[PDB]
């Protein structure tokens, strides 16, 4: 189904 | 004016020739300045400005992060394109053509999809390519477009419209 | 659905035996698979993992990511006594922000191979001489099982595996005690099938 | 990573569980492991703010991480179903290495009268074992405690030892037909005959018990069974 | 970048002003769906797309990751705030105007930054609330935004309409007129 892109956290 | 701090993240996919050429670009944006970017043709994170250097440097040191980001071209872009093939790409809305006089002539081509279209002015089976000023393509926002084509006339005029959703071009006559 | 269904029931093996703990999964997209071990008294720690298909090996343990069967079965060719713990099969998807979906655990207990057994039942005395006196059933082979007592006022523990690390010598032992003034060390462990050669001082 | 090993609480009162993550880890995860089950997700913190609260079972559960360091999980109006081990993991994000804590084991008790501290007693080795195997086995008994919240350790000459210790993996009910029965536990230290026969060696069995606190109202003539340590000693005999 | 079709499979937005957030998917400049961050539900903007299912919890968690990243840059960038822009407004109809026939007015507010705007409709000076709808903040390659507001009506020769736009980049509220 619609697959999204997550944002990576800053260190 | 109240101060505002804005952050944006755009996970974009670019398609050419369908699935033959697929490109993925992730964009991390502070206010309006893109700071960190992952381009699928590069293969790793790239700091667009100095502000995003510690983020890009650390993310490139995690082998599991780069692995998930590199496979996103096939797992996100190419996967979602299969769903677009039977929803957004199939959408066909036939345009409604209307001619109104207000020494000018306004051929109103309204509510169509997709954006591919061609409007031509004929005067007695002769294409009039001068005196024709066309507005830019107007995005209605509800998945439809419209366009108005002007004609500088001095007095049968017919408006010719071609669109993928039509079996035969639409012609509308005036006087 | 993001589920992990692995083997259940306590797995009991001996030294240098072959181990297999099946783990099947069902996940919507492309997941990463993990194996966690929880040693007695300690917390969870990562044993091995795998991130793509047909891909982990730590401490001789081996697991292969198989998309054809949606499997991540764990295997070891020669188990050790120190492997006795609980093993959790985990899973984390590309849209789960590192969250782990675990399965129920699989308890593993590895019995030592007692090469020089000298089983006996000794009676001990309290340092304060108060309370009571306990009796120790020790140095028996792993093929011996201890049973609960028949008298309601007699307590018998299960087998514990002691490792004198100064000698690399392992030995089983069990404890039994009672406040009854008629508790004898020769009459305890009588609901258990003890070895015939059990030395009774 | 987690501050209390075990905690005892009475039904209808609140509890607070604390987790101090590794310095610099921005992501923090709370899990719950019931008996005979695997861990289950509760809440995920990314910095000071909560990012995923779907694992919390009801409104009695609530967590917070002010300062984006230490996190506190507060359970209000506790029930016997809230008894489990509450694990805490930290990382730097997804696809980064995550480290799990030891966990806090929570036990919700219905009646405070059933809580008892343990009674520790050490037993000297048998002369027959010394003469037959040339080794000495010390036995430590901890009896009469409830609930199962004891940590047993051996101390030889003031230093905690680990080589040659055998503690039972599971406690023993003193009356198994009862659901709130007192427990019993045994441990075994085995040294050489020469070591025990030295009148200068000191052996001490120590049990760490977790019990009632200052917020639990005790209304009985018996001594309050608070968190304490019960020990039993023995000197070497020639 | 040149391509046949462009898709933003993830337009994430978080700003410090009155902690606001937005999660949308876009394809060829049109909004596929948005997640209501308050009600935790996915709202599809095209009927053919309602057959799919998108977990609204992902949008909630993703915006929280943006909140963590933004708080880091607020410290590191020595608090460099957003710069206000001058938006352009245009009002037009969806179909040709015929008196008495149902129609929709379209007010386009382009070059929006920061994404904080008030859009209202006026009929002969008085405010109009019924029959008003709008999209989300649609993204641009300039990293600004643009929003479109709609108003259903039955056009007559006695009613003119205005689109009132309020933005920090404007010295006074902007009004754009429309008449049949
Ligand atoms: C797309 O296809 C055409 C011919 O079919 C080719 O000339 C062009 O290079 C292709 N585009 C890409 C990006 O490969
Ligand atoms: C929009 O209107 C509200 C009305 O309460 C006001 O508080 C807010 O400041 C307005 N926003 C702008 C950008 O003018």
């Amino acid at each position: 189904q619609p697959f999204p892109q997550p944002e990576q956290p800053f260190p | 004016s109240p101060e505002d701090f804005v952050y944006q993240f755009k996970g974009m996919c670019y398609f050419t020739n369908g699935t033959e050429r697929v490109r993925l670009v992730s964009r991390s944006i502070y206010n309006r300045e893109e700071i960190v970017r992952f381009d699928s043709d590069v293969g790793e994170f790239r700091a667009v400005t100095l502000l995003g250097l510690p983020a890009a440097e650390y993310w490139n040191s995690q082998k599991d992060i780069l692995e998930r980001k590199r496979a996103a071209v096939d797992r996100v872009c190419r996967h979602n394109y299969q769903l677009e093939l039977r929803t957004t790409l199939q959408r066909r809305v036939e345009p409604t053509v209307t001619i109104s006089p207000s020494n000018l002539l306004v051929c109103s081509v309204t509510d169509f999809y997709p954006a591919q279209i061609k409007v031509r002015w004929f005067r007695n089976d002769q294409e009039e390519t001068a005196g024709v000023v066309s507005t830019p393509l107007i995005r209605n926002g509800d998945w439809t477009f419209q366009i108005l084509v002007m004609l500088e006339m001095t007095p049968v005029y017919t408006c010719h419209v071609e669109h993928p959703s039509l079996q035969s071009p639409i012609t509308v006559e005036w006087r | 659905m993001n589920s992990v269904t692995q083997m259940e029931g306590p797995v009991t093996l001996s030294e240098e035996a072959f181990l297999t703990i099946n783990c099947t999964y069902t996940a919507t997209g492309y997941p990463s698979l993990f194996w966690y071990v929880q040693y007695p008294g300690e917390g969870l720690q990562l044993l091995l993992k795998a991130t793509k298909a047909d891909d982990g090996s730590n401490k001789g343990f081996e697991a292969t990511y198989r998309k054809e069967t949606t499997s991540f079965h764990l295997e070891k060719g020669s188990v050790q006594v120190s492997d006795s713990a609980v093993y959790f099969c985990a899973l984390s998807g590309g849209t789960s922000y590192g969250k782990l979906t675990f399965g129920q655990g699989t308890i593993l207990t590895v019995h030592p191979n007692i090469q020089n057994p000298d089983p006996a039942v000794y009676q001990l005395r309290d340092s304060k001489s108060s309370d009571k006196s306990v009796c120790l059933f020790t140095d028996f082979d792993s093929q011996t099982n201890v049973s609960q007592s028949k008298d309601s006022d007699v307590y018998i523990t299960d087998k514990c595996v002691l490792d004198m690390r100064s000698m690399d010598f392992k030995s089983n032992s069990a404890v039994a005690w009672s406040n009854k003034s008629d508790f004898a060390c020769a009459n305890a462990f009588n609901n258990s099938i003890i070895p015939e050669d059990t030395f009774f001082p | 990573m987690q501050t209390p090993s075990n905690k005892v609480t009475e039904k209808g009162k609140y509890v607070e569980l604390r987790c101090d993550p590794i310095s610099g880890h921005t992501a923090l995860y709370w899990y719950r492991q019931s008996l005979g089950q695997g861990p289950e997700f509760l809440i995920y913190f990314q910095g000071t703010g909560a990012a995923d609260d779907s694992g919390l079972p009801n409104d009695r559960f609530f967590a917070v991480r002010p300062e984006g360091s230490v996190s506190t999980l507060k359970i209000q109006r506790t029930e016997r179903g809230d008894s489990a081990v509450y694990l805490c993991a930290s990382s730097q994000g997804q696809d980064t290495e995550a480290f799990f804590g030891q966990g806090t084991r929570l036990t919700v008790v219905e009646d405070l009268n059933k809580v008892f501290p343990p009674e520790v007693a050490v037993f000297e080795p048998s002369e027959a074992e010394i003469s037959h195997t040339q080794k000495a086995t010390l036995v430590c008994l901890a009896t009469g405690f409830f609930p199962d919240h004891v940590e047993l350790s051996w101390w030889v000459n003031g230093k905690e030892v680990h080589s040659g210790v055998c503690t039972d993996p599971q406690p023993l009910k003193e009356q198994p037909a009862l659901n709130d029965s007192r427990y019993a536990l045994s441990s075994r230290l085995r040294v050489s005959a020469t070591f025990w026969q030295n009148p200068r060696n000191h052996f001490r069995c120590q049990v760490q018990f977790y019990g009632l606190s200052e917020n639990d109202e005790w209304t009985q003539d018996r001594a309050k069974p608070v968190t304490q340590i019960v020990s039993a000693e023995a000197w070497g005999r020639a | 970048i040149v391509a046949d079709h462009v898709a933003s499979y993830g337009v994430n937005l978080y700003q410090s002003y009155g902690p606001s957030g937005q999660y949308t998917h876009e394809f060829d400049g049109d909004e596929q769906f948005y997640v209501d961050l308050g009600r935790k539900e996915t709202v599809w903007c095209l009927p053919v797309l309602r057959q799919f299912r998108f977990d609204p919890q992902f949008a909630l968690t993703n915006i929280a990751v943006l909140k963590h990243n933004l708080n880091s840059l607020i410290k590191r960038s020595n608090s460099t705030a957003a710069t206000n822009e001058v938006p352009e407004v245009t009002v037009f109809s969806k179909s040709p105007v015929t008196l008495g026939q149902p129609n929709i007015l379209i007010c386009l507010v382009d070059n929006i930054f920061p994404p904080v705007v008030n859009i209202t409709w006026l009929s002969n000076g008085h405010s109009v609330t019924e029959g008003v709808s709008e999209t989300s903040f649609l993204s641009k390659s300039d990293h600004s935004f643009f929003k479109i507001s709609y108003l259903t009506l039955l056009p007559s020769a006695e009613e003119s309409y205005d689109c009132k736009v309020e933005h920090w980049g404007l010295d006074k509220p902007l009004l754009k007129h429309w008449e049949p």
